[PDB]
């Protein structure tokens, strides 16, 4: 499993707090580091402490690659991203929360999407 | 050999906006003089009902917004009170040429394409999509919430050749089912029109008329529409409905999804009954994605799968790639 | 395991019609199919000012000079004819069954769980008693709101229409069976047997539930009132419109849908007030108050997450309510 995909999944999930389960947690606290047990810890500490002890190298990539999967199978609760863009259509749609859809924006591809994204920020 | 980086398909079966009538049961023969069904205009009164997540569940608040009514002002569709049937009436053509895009970018890609897809046809042709686009006319699906609770609905499916009704088909769609597809020996020959229609043959054009005896006075559910409710004074409008100068009436792609619903080849259960043709195979109702990308039996991957790879899927699913290149779209990029 | 779904929907399963209205004559109600409509008519009305005033505007030359001035409405009034004693008020309803299926949801294991909970409690005690109490409000005719308080006989006839012509009929005088005590009589069993058989998906049924109402002669009849537009011409506006199909006075379909399903005597009051209708958050916009409160542990979300995530089912009579609030229908989730 890729690197960045660990961290946009560190970035795009929501703030959860207690989540994990007791196989979950029993599997991590082992499995980890002996730094920081992660007990009633919010999503974002956890991920960003782990991405942290994987940049400084101490522990491989298997290791991070089960545990960020752990972190993703665990967690199913998902921000909005504000923005889809539908591609063979050359489309944007806008998240509006009182619909609970994808009004429609602009026309443009990807590289549209990405100045939109810029600019208003890439999450709800 | 990669995709081509633009490639569209027209939609080879085209539905008009189904537009709704109302009358009385069993004199539905003589009904072409029936009443529209009009979309009134009423007012209603909701009261708190949605989940309070624990910042508003409090003794006095609640009571408080209780006190408070939510007055809406929402537009409402019901058959008079001396009509107790609903007729719901559109024309469904079916063009053919299926598997030829209307805009290529490559030449290699686009020959290679239309060799699979002869390949196909000439190999088994479209009478196992036929059955089914005939079953979904038959069964009338595309009278979608006016079906539920409805005590006999009837279909007739003529065939208008050059404005004289050459063919006539009569079914009753609640004998047949809503989920298992067995043939019958009247169905046949729609299916076999709707083959001929699709292999090339000819121009099939059918007017799909149906009536379903709802009761007197009762509500009957066209397409409803879109707002955008910025701001609502005392009492402003919530909910509007379709209405084809003045006469409600289905959208021609809410009656087009319910032809369509013949896939039951996805991989979780084929017998939770038929759902849409789409790529990544979905239903907003269930919320998930049957054919998901992770798994290897969505549309797009099975696609450039056989196209490309000359990995020949299941015969069960060339039937789902097939049906996906007549609803159309652009693929590839 | 087995959050809650993130958005959840039910069908409305009890479909009632707009009731129309019309007038005619007490003995000559066994006729009654060329009963003229009772039309929604304008009246002016002048009306003094009322309203109760703060301590610093009792002036009484201000008062005196205030209601030399008076208020003019120009507002709807339903009478029935000067020659026609009894109201008339006629609707449809039909029954759908399968009240556990949702129309949205966006969990695959919670809705499997939660319709083999509605399976369980059906096989459990079926909908005899839901069935019972919505005969119950098909039989006193409650749905007349303001048309059976001081009418003198209300009568109730509720025929089967099954392939256009009618099965079976149910004839009740409203008055005997009154509005809290419910007396379970042996038409009354007849009726609940068959729309629990329509609820349960055993058929289809479709009543047609006509109330007659003996209001007097040429007195004021109340069909349901529409609210104001407020835009083109605003001076000089109609104070008060009527509601009216085709030039015919009608109450509102989710109106009589209220008045159908004023079931649960539930609740944690249940002594003073009588049966409410059923709702999340139990509430009455007349009193003013929710009578099941999330505070405390009667509630319909706290009742259906305790049912269906942690497994522990409450009273049959609780149990009662949650399943008579799915059979209302409606939309549960976050908004």
């Amino acid at each position: 499993m890729k690197k960045i995909e660990m961290i946009e999944i560190s970035q795009n999930r929501q703030n959860l707090t207690a989540f994990l389960h007791i196989s979950e947690i029993k599997a991590i606290n082992a499995k980890l580091a002996d730094g920081v047990d992660v007990d009633k810890k919010s999503f974002d500490e956890i991920c960003s402490i782990v991405l942290e002890q994987y940049q400084a190298k101490q522990i491989s990539n298997k290791q991070a690659s089960e545990i960020f999967e752990t972190l993703a199978k665990a967690n199913k609760s998902f921000k909005i991203e504000k923005f889809r863009c539908s591609h063979g259509y050359n489309e944007i749609y806008k998240y509006s929360p009182d619909h609970e859809a994808y009004l429609f924006y602009c026309k443009g591809g990807q590289g549209q999407l990405n100045k939109l994204i810029a600019e208003n920020g890439r999450f709800m | 050999l990669s995709t081509a980086s633009v490639l569209a398909f027209e939609r080879k079966l085209d539905p008009s906006d189904a537009l709704m009538s109302a009358g009385a049961w069993a004199q539905r023969d003589a009904s072409q003089e029936w009443p529209a069904v009009t979309v009134r205009e009423k007012s209603v009164r909701g009261t708190i009902s949605n989940r309070l997540k624990t910042k508003d569940r409090d003794p006095a608040k609640l009571d408080a917004s209780i006190q408070s009514p939510n007055l809406q002002t929402v537009d409402v569709a019901n058959l008079p009170s001396d009509a107790d049937t609903l007729k719901v009436r559109f024309t469904l053509r079916v063009l053919g040429g299926a598997g030829t895009p209307s805009a290529c970018n490559d030449a290699a890609y686009r020959d290679k394409l239309l060799q699979t897809v002869a390949t196909y046809v000439n190999e088994q042709g479209f009478a196992e999509l036929a059955r089914r686009y005939a079953h979904n006319l038959a069964n009338a699906r595309f009278l979608w919430r006016n079906r539920v609770g409805a005590e006999a609905v009837e279909v007739r499916i003529n065939h208008i050749r050059q404005g004289e009704v050459a063919r006539t088909w009569r079914f009753d769609a609640l004998a047949i089912g809503l989920r298992d597809f067995k043939a019958d020996a009247e169905l046949d020959a729609l299916a076999e029109l709707i083959a001929s229609g699709l292999s090339g043959s000819g121009h099939v054009l059918l007017e799909v008329v149906a009536f379903a005896r709802i009761g007197d006075g009762q509500e009957v559910f066209p397409s409803q529409e879109l707002i955008l409710d910025k701001g609502d004074k005392k009492g402003q409008k919530s909910k509007t409905l379709y209405s084809v100068r003045d006469a409600a009436a289905i959208h021609s792609q809410k009656i087009g999804n319910a032809l369509r619903t013949i896939d039951t080849w996805y991989p979780d259960e084929d017998g939770l009954g038929p759902i849409a043709v789409e790529p990544y195979g979905s239903v907003t109702s269930q919320g998930k994605a049957y054919r998901q990308p992770k798994q290897k039996l969505d549309f797009y991957t099975l696609l450039d799968n056989w196209v490309l790879r000359d990995e020949a899927p299941a015969v069960e699913q060339q039937h789902y790639v097939i049906a996906n290149l007549i609803r159309g779209g652009v693929f590839g990029e």
